[PDB]
């Protein structure tokens, strides 16, 4: 190679850079894949748990954070870095409703937290966060929306979503899913988001080893489902 | 008051296609004379004047504060400054200096760098901007200033009748005033050329 | 072993890190600017990976005054740093003056801002060259900066991928005056150039400046403008 | 202005007057005098308009984003103890007469009372305001301890009825509040 | 390696070995374990004699940093209490500015953000401690956490921190531990900790306690093991 | 100086008068007192002319900042977010009376803000030296949801009541109406009060004033 041996933030004669480029291989040590889909008036995260321990425990584990009451988001990369990262999101979600009175919308705070993401790229002398955060949320006038923010700083908003370590498997089921029209009628919408991830890995749970998060204009907060309504689904689809 | 500590007026008046500035002479302290040439109108490009009245420390130290930011802007813009662009920028001036303000009452007169439009505002101790279409005045002799340039000032004049009638307008509101006087200078200014005259006054 | 550090010299020429981030502008997004008779032509290249991303969250071409607008072509998180700082910047003028700043004083100031990226020694300098239109005082304007902090003024030009067949195009392609309905017609002649695929309403975006203001394109008249497109 | 705050076996009730006077002309003929900070915990204000809307927003911003991080309801007595810091800290700079009252989870109805000293003390009923002191031997010879909640909704509105006909900086209309485990119950009042 | 010196870079593969080196640091310290009951949390250290000239119960590894709250480090000692003064504090601020005891599921929140920041800069290096948590309320129960160098903290039944960390977890597991009260746990704790490594490559160990719960009415203190002395008494019958 | 706010059924009309004194001389005969905030949202303003000047500018170059990165129409209770919270840092040493009004997606909202930094949501408002006259004739003549011709003939008899009080106006009501849709801004709304004829020959002379001494500077 040219091999500048990337040590630091700085340029390639190539045109590009090295050290932020390592931040995206950096989710992968994570072990996880979590899917997110808007269909509809509905938007619905879904990300599978691991449990390796009986003496580990269950409600401890969760992935899924609750950011405001009708913001909701998950978590993947590294787990040390990924509650740091909503503890921002927190924050600002509240400087918003104090410095101007009402919610802030979905889509003006990834600007935040990738804009804060950017000045450790820019200005050196801090590890750049080696995780990445999908968020979901209502908009009236707008419907529900779903966004990604990468640890380079970059983010953009749609439809169907994947992360993790199997991100280019899954977004192929995507496409070849998302491409007719359907109505995506809040049980199409969660079918798919578990049938999605289940052509995937190839697991088979028992109900209890994943989490699904939900909104929806009939009831716009934010929603950890329950055991019970998980296994309702996982034999709705499923006949 | 501190307004009243050394006395002063500035008068400015709009014309047809020409506008009109005028001052005292007289510099004293509250009672004492001490001179009888005392500048209050500072030229600021062509073709557009600044008259300052009030506290003379304030007059002589804004008076180099403007031309120091004036200069700044004339080379990082090859264009001359606009008559509105200045009266922000005075009232800029004005208002950083909030709680600690300066004691003086600007006035502001000229033409249209492009077109021949005239242009008077004239401006508060904090930076109240004001812009009229007939006169303003400023200083100590506020009241007397009034009453003759409500009764003497038409809308269409030429620059003739424009320099008689802020002649008589500064003659006799002046000589009612104590602490102003010792002669008037008198700027007119227009598209062709740039008058300036010096009146008979009373020296007492 | 100059080309690690930026606050020392070669022995004979230049500063090699600037150079180096200049290569990131060549391998970025296609963008294209014509200065018409009347008015001024921005235009870019919008292409998402997948099917799944959706064309109305991010924008190219961007507003900063209500007769200033601003593209790219570049690294597009890096973009947002200095859009947001000539926002802010823009209004400074505005609160002194009670006037909108000419188009000459923001590119005086906008580089002023990346020229500070450049000092020593921990920082790195930006990755995103601009092109910055307006229509002051009657006669519009065309500008264009850099990382390193210069900036200048083109009667048509192309930054991006495969701007040298752009810029061997529009070399041929310009004369001194057309109406900007016909500037909109040879700038998506030039972006159809160097293009994979139909370009369709929402590949390509697109803003201009009148006289009577800046405003960016609606899909509606772009795919109009596209349809019957030479 | 007079302020009023009583629990009962399942929670509390509020109850306040409005207008809100400049010297001796009201600018204000109608006044929300009480002000929600969670779902279940109200304050009435009392003292200066401009300082206890600039406090209630602060404590609004500190206990909400603190919730959040503890993914569980509010204590009563930590909103009453955030008034406490802010008062305490800044007297010689504040004119606050919060009283602040709401339902518990962990502990029901409570009423807490925050003067314009910066002092924090829980009460089974508590006043407060400029016309408080003329209700305020009818107060005592009239409560009575074990009462429901239509006695309360009842025993306020004759108190407040009181000072409203006879203090000069109270009247106007009587605005309401119920806070229990079900929900809020607001109603205005007149009579 | 060549690219682990600071520990603000990044591997080629995408992680940060100065966080991995520091880890690994922890595991050749002595083995502390814990474990919660239906109505308690009991801890539990094995601590090693240095020479002779130890003065029985110096510096301890069973901290105390609220009035239901304490520690059971492992790894580095002096760098662990400078990580207790931390946790000390903290609770103080709690109280000053809410008026009530600290709870332990937010008390985690702050040390592992704290601890977090030192896995950025490269003027500091990571932490070389892991620790446990442990309290009790009438309001939350019993709760046991568990803290890594890196930052990541959450909950568990049992734990073991030390060398022999599987394989101490190996028989905490076959405990019916939802149902036993905080006093079975005790003699419990002294066979789990006497089963592993005696004297095999070391010469002498002696044992520690610490005892939160119902019992102790929410307080958090050392056990009465002075009296009664059954650690020992039934820990020493499993020989055969 | 009066100024008052009403909202009727679809929008809101403020109302305002054209004096600025200083002492108890007139200075101006044409001051404008409604100031721009955004395209939807107005402001009037009372007290200190410089300090209501400066003030409702720097909110203003804050809200275009504000919806030019959002991307969306503004929120009233932003604006009077950032009012309330700017005046009450300077503990009311800027004197600044201001009426706030503006059409959000949620509707038309009115308030009215002080310079301590309290404020209130009201139907109708007025503020000003004169506000006890204006606030005569809404209290007398004030019914809920009116009509446009309604709402525009009450804020101009409310001004003019304020005008034949005392530190009144060189009387030119001016009058801003904002709806969902129309934006409407008119300065001679209304003139009642005119300056009578000059009577008067005040024959001026080419030369009835002596000369010292005159100068000529030619120009280009």
């Amino acid at each position: 190679s040219a091999g500048f041996d990337r040590h630091i933030t700085i340029f390639s004669p190539e045109g590009r850079l090295y050290q932020v480029e390592y931040a995206f291989k950096a989710i992968n040590q994570g072990g996880l894949t979590s899917v997110a889909v808007r269909g509809k008036d509905c938007a619905v995260i879904v990300t599978q748990k691991k449990v390796p321990d009986k003496l580990l425990d269950s409600s401890t584990v969760t992935h899924l954070f609750k950011i405001t009451e009708n913001i909701g988001c998950v978590m993947t990369g590294m787990t040390a870095d990924s509650r740091s990262q909503v503890q921002r999101a927190r924050y600002e979600a509240a400087n918003w409703k104090y410095k101007y009175g009402y919610e802030i919308p979905v889509d003006m705070l990834c600007k935040r937290i990738a804009d804060i993401s950017q000045v450790y790229t820019q200005n050196a002398e801090m590890r750049p966060l080696g995780c990445c955060m999908i968020l979901i949320g209502i908009d009236e006038e707008q419907g529900p929306q779903v966004y990604k923010c990468d640890p380079a700083g970059y983010y953009c908003g749609f439809k169907a979503t994947a992360a993790g370590v199997k991100q280019t498997e899954s977004t192929s089921f995507l496409e070849k899913k998302v491409k007719k029209k359907f109505d995506w009628t809040f049980e199409q919408t969660v079918e798919t988001a578990i049938t999605c991830l289940s052509t995937v890995l190839s697991i088979d749970f028992k109900p209890s080893e994943i989490e699904v998060g939900v909104v929806t204009v009939e009831n716009p907060k934010f929603r950890i489902l329950t055991e019970a309504e998980i296994d309702a689904h996982l034999v709705a689809l499923a006949e | 008051s501190i307004m009243s500590y050394n006395g002063g007026a500035v008068m400015a008046m709009k014309g047809k296609n020409c506008v009109a500035i005028a001052a005292d002479r007289r510099f004293g302290i509250q009672a004492q004379m001490v001179t009888t040439d005392f500048q209050k109108i500072f030229p600021m490009g062509d073709r557009l004047y600044i008259g300052l009245a009030g506290l003379a420390t304030d007059v002589q130290t804004v008076a180099q504060r403007l031309k120091f930011r004036l200069n700044l802007y004339e080379l990082k813009e090859g264009r001359q400054i606009k008559p509105y662009t200045l009266m922000s920028m005075v009232a800029n001036l004005l208002y950083e200096k909030r709680f600690g303000p300066y004691y003086t009452e600007p006035v502001i007169a000229g033409l249209d760098p492009k077109t021949f439009k005239p242009f008077i505002c004239s401006l508060d101790l904090i930076g109240c901007p004001m812009v009229t279409d007939d006169f303003v005045v400023s200083g100590t002799c506020a009241e007397q200033m009034y009453g003759m340039c409500e009764s003497l000032w038409e809308p269409n004049m030429d620059p003739d009748h424009l320099f008689e009638t802020i002649s008589q307008a500064m003659l006799n509101a002046v000589d009612r005033d104590a602490v102003s006087g010792m002669g008037v200078i008198v700027h007119i200014i227009e598209k062709d050329k740039i008058t300036t005259r010096t009146l008979k006054a009373r020296m007492d | 072993g100059y080309s690690f550090s930026l606050t020392t010299f070669s022995p004979s020429g230049k500063l090699v890190q600037i150079e180096y981030a200049l290569a990131a502008v060549a391998g970025g997004a296609p963008s294209v600017g014509i200065k018409a008779a009347n008015g001024v032509v921005l235009a870019t290249e919008k292409k998402q990976k997948s099917i799944l991303y959706d064309e109305r969250s991010v924008h190219k071409v961007e507003p900063i005054t209500k007769h200033i607008g601003l593209v790219y072509s570049g690294m597009g998180p890096d973009y947002r740093v200095l859009v947001h700082r000539a926002r802010k910047l823009a209004q400074q003028y505005y609160l002194v003056y009670q006037e909108p700043i000419p188009t000459a004083q923001l590119v005086q100031r906008v580089a002023s801002v990346m020229q500070e990226y450049t000092q020593s020694g921990g920082v790195r300098p930006f990755g995103v060259s601009l092109l910055i239109c307006g229509w002051n005082e009657g006669r519009p304007y065309l500008f264009q900066s850099d990382p390193s902090g210069a900036y200048f003024a083109w009667k048509a030009t192309a930054m991006g991928k495969n701007y040298v067949n752009g810029k061997t195009f529009l070399e041929k392609r310009y004369n001194e005056d057309l109406e900007l309905e016909d500037a909109i017609h040879t700038a998506i002649l030039t972006l159809k150039e160097s293009f994979e695929g139909q370009m369709t309403e929402d590949n390509i975006e697109v803003g201009i400046c009148n006289e009577a203001g800046f405003r960016r394109l609606t899909p509606t008249e772009v795919k109009d403008y596209l349809a019957a497109i030479a | 202005t007079t302020i009023m705050a009583v629990q009962f076996d399942g929670g509390v009730v509020l109850g306040a007057d409005s207008r809100t006077t400049t010297g001796s002309y009201i600018a204000n003929r109608v006044t929300d005098k009480l002000t929600p900070i969670h779902d279940r915990i109200f304050c009435c204000r009392s003292g200066s308009a401009a300082d206890t809307q600039a406090v209630a927003d602060a404590v609004t911003y500190q206990l909400g984003f603190h919730s959040i991080e503890l993914n569980e309801p509010p204590l009563v007595h930590t909103a009453a103890s955030l008034f406490k810091e802010m008062c305490y800290r800044y007297r010689e700079d504040l004119m606050a007469g919060i009283i602040i009252a709401g339902w518990d989870p962990q502990e029901g109805g409570q009423v807490y009372s925050v003067p314009m000293g910066g002092m924090m003390v829980r009460q089974s009923f508590a006043i407060g305001g400029s016309g408080s002191s003329y209700i305020y031997g009818y107060v005592d010879a009239t409560y009575r301890e074990g009462m429901t909640k239509e006695e309360c909704l009842q025993f306020t509105a004759n108190a407040l009825a009181l000072a409203m006909e006879r203090d000069g900086s109270s009247g106007g209309v009587i605005r309401l509040a119920a806070i229990a485990e079900s929900g809020v119950e607001r109603q205005v009042l007149l009579g | 390696t060549g690219y682990d010196l600071s520990a603000s870079t990044f591997s080629p593969d995408g992680r940060v070995f100065q966080v991995e080196y520091a880890m690994k640091a922890v595991e050749n310290s002595s083995t502390a374990i814990g474990i919660r009951c239906k109505d308690g949390v009991v801890f539990g250290v094995e601590k090693l004699v240095l020479s002779k000239l130890y003065e029985e119960g110096s510096n301890k590894r069973l901290f105390n940093v609220d009035r239901h709250v304490g520690m059971a480090v492992a790894g580095l000692l002096a760098d662990a209490r400078s990580l207790a003064d931390i946790a000390r504090e903290e609770a103080s601020n709690f109280r000053s500015n809410f008026g009530y005891n600290i709870p332990l599921k937010h008390l985690a929140d702050r040390v592992a953000m704290y601890v977090h920041a030192y896995t950025l800069y490269s003027a500091v290096r990571p932490f070389g401690c892991s620790f446990m948590l442990g309290s009790y309320s009438v309001n939350d129960g019993a709760q046991l956490y568990m803290i890594d160098p890196s930052g990541v903290s959450y909950g568990y039944w049992g734990c073991a921190i030390g060398k022999a960390r599987q394989a101490a977890k190996t028989e905490i597991e076959k405990l019916q531990m939802k149902e036993m009260t905080c006093r079975d746990i005790v003699k419990e704790v002294a066979k789990i900790i006497y089963i592993v490594h005696d004297e095999v490559k070391d010469k002498a160990f002696e044992l520690e306690l610490s005892w939160v719960g119902e019992l102790t009415n929410g307080r958090h203190e050392i056990v009465p093991k002075d009296i009664r002395e059954e650690a020992e008494k039934y820990a020493k019958e499993s020989l055969k | 100086t009066t100024i008052a706010g009403v909202v009727y059924k679809d929008g809101i009309v403020l109302g305002a008068d054209t004096r600025a004194t200083e002492g108890m001389v007139v200075a101006d005969k044409n001051c404008s007192k409604i100031h721009f905030i955004s395209p939807n949202i107005y402001c009037c303003g009372a007290g200190t002319a410089a300090d209501t000047d400066m003030t409702t500018q720097l909110i203003s170059s804050n809200l275009e900042l504000h919806s030019l990165s959002t991307g969306r129409l503004p929120r009233v209770v932003t604006a009077n977010r950032m009012l309330k919270q700017m005046l009450f840092r300077y503990q009311g040493y800027i004197g600044a009376a201001l009426v706030l009004g503006g059409v959000d997606v949620t509707g038309p909202h009115l308030y009215s803000i002080y310079p301590h930094g309290s404020t209130d949501k009201l139907p109708y408002v007025t503020m000003g030296s004169g506000s006890l006259a204006a606030m005569a004739v809404f209290e007398d003549k004030f019914r809920p949801d009116m009509e446009e011709e309604e709402a525009k003939n009450l804020v101009s008899e409310a001004i003019a009541a304020g005008i034949f009080n005392d530190l009144g106006s060189g009387s030119n009501i001016d009058l801003c109406v904002i709806s969902k849709n129309k934006l409407d801004f008119l300065r001679p709304y209304t003139v009642p009060n005119k300056k009578g004829t000059r009577l008067g020959r005040y024959r001026c002379e080419k030369g009835t004033t002596a000369v010292l001494t005159e100068k000529i500077t030619p120009l280009e």
